[PDB]
């Protein structure tokens, strides 16, 4: 939910409080901003830890699928959509038939099922 | 989930993962309201404080994930959009009220058992489930905790999670936090020494919050989850969109599009 | 079905754990 503290309410004057200094996600980072003891996180760390998703860890999407060989040039081959463990990428062979599971239905899903950058 | 547990596959079909293009990185949560529509929390896609304005040209939509990263070969059916409604009244600059958006996924989702809609609740459903004391469903694949050390006891979760929040009175929302509440906004949560703990955070911003119904058996998608003061922290509860409030918006886009 | 209905429960007549607690909890 949206972690209204990462919002610094920049109340006037905390009256029994002190105006120390903490950090407040601005735009996109955390930056020191003066306020109340209580108001905000005090530390560079614990506001990215608690204002961002942090999505960044071993998110290895990379599915074995990735890994197979890459579609062969069928007879009655089709439209087929690979991903291309030498480009990095996904690309799509005509006239090719599914040598294993190297076979998604679109450009995006294999993107990011194998991780590739995804493009328009 | 902050104190939630790991939830049975396909427990929660109207679950919809709101992707990013680049970086390939979670966003939020949403639900499916029927397969060409999803729901989700306004700012999640708007939110200029922070740098936040995305366009069609960015969001995916994994639908009918469970685990958080691994690619679920057939199971989950990706999607792109085609149009982003946010309510005009949204506040969010104030108190994100009307803190409410339908995204338009280009190709009606294929239903299938682990893709399947809630339901939108209405007068009769709403009056009758809507009392304080009573739970609901809060999932989402968002961290565990607010803050941590060294990831310790790991903070991002492995698959979608679950817990069941009562609703909390009204004055008790109002009465916890500076911020204004307004009737498009009811809070849930426990109260301090009630026992359990629980509590949606960041990475579950747009996960439906549902509840099922004791009479037709449906599960009806109530709130919204929006904004909140840190999580499962003491004394504060999470704020859910009033879904009920915004019926009337929800149709009058859809019912706009054709027929 | 028409919304609302999970394929892997309710169709199914099958309960999910957390399920019972949701029901305890309307008391009203």
């Amino acid at each position: 939910s949206l972690n209204v503290l990462c919002n610094n309410p920049h109340t006037a004057d905390c009256n029994n409080d002190a105006q120390v200094d903490r950090y407040f996600r601005e735009g996109t980072t955390c930056l020191m901003s003066p306020a109340c003891t209580s108001e905000g996180y005090a530390s560079q760390h614990e506001c990215q830890q608690a204002c961002f998703v942090g999505g960044e860890d071993h998110s290895s999407e990379m599915h074995s699928s990735c890994l197979g060989d890459p579609p062969t040039s069928c007879a009655e081959g089709t439209d087929i959509t690979y991903y291309d463990s030498d480009s990095k990428t996904c690309k799509v062979l005509a006239a090719s038939c599914p040598s294993g599971e190297n076979t998604f239905e679109s450009e995006v899903e294999c993107q990011v099922a194998c991780g590739a950058p995804i493009e328009g | 989930i902050v104190e939630g547990q790991d939830a049975e596959v396909g427990l929660s079909p109207w679950q919809v993962m709101l992707f990013r293009k680049s970086p390939q990185e979670l966003l939020c949560g949403a639900s499916l309201i029927s397969d060409r529509w999803v729901l989700t929390a306004a700012h999640c896609l708007l939110y200029p404080p922070w740098d936040k304005n995305f366009t069609v040209d960015d969001l995916l939509v994994r639908i009918g994930k469970h685990s958080r990263t691994r690619y679920e070969r057939k199971v989950e059916k990706i999607s792109m959009l085609d149009k982003i409604y946010i309510h005009p009244r949204y506040n969010w600059k104030e108190n994100l009220d009307r803190d409410i958006a339908l995204l338009k996924l280009k190709r009606p989702i294929e239903l299938s058992d682990y893709i399947h809609p809630v339901c939108l609740p209405d007068k009769q459903t709403a009056a009758k489930l809507l009392h304080a004391g009573f739970k609901g469903r809060v999932t989402g694949w968002g961290n565990r905790r607010e803050t941590w050390t060294t990831s310790v006891a790991e903070v991002q979760p492995s698959v979608l999670q679950v817990v069941n929040l009562p609703l909390v009175e009204r004055p008790v929302c109002k009465a916890s936090t500076r911020i204004r509440i307004t009737d498009n906004m009811f809070c849930a949560g426990y109260k301090p020494g009630e026992g359990k703990r629980g509590d949606a955070c960041e990475g579950d911003s747009g996960g439906p919050f549902v509840m099922k119904s004791p009479y037709n058996n449906r599960w009806y998608q109530m709130g919204i989850v929006s904004w909140g003061e840190g999580c499962d922290r003491d004394g504060k509860y999470g704020f859910y969109t009033h879904v009920f409030r915004l019926k009337k918006w929800i149709q009058k886009v859809i019912d706009r599009l054709g027929s | 079905a028409d919304c609302g209905l999970r394929p892997l429960f309710e169709k199914k007549q099958v309960q999910d754990q957390t399920e019972k607690e949701l029901f305890e909890s309307y008391i009203e």
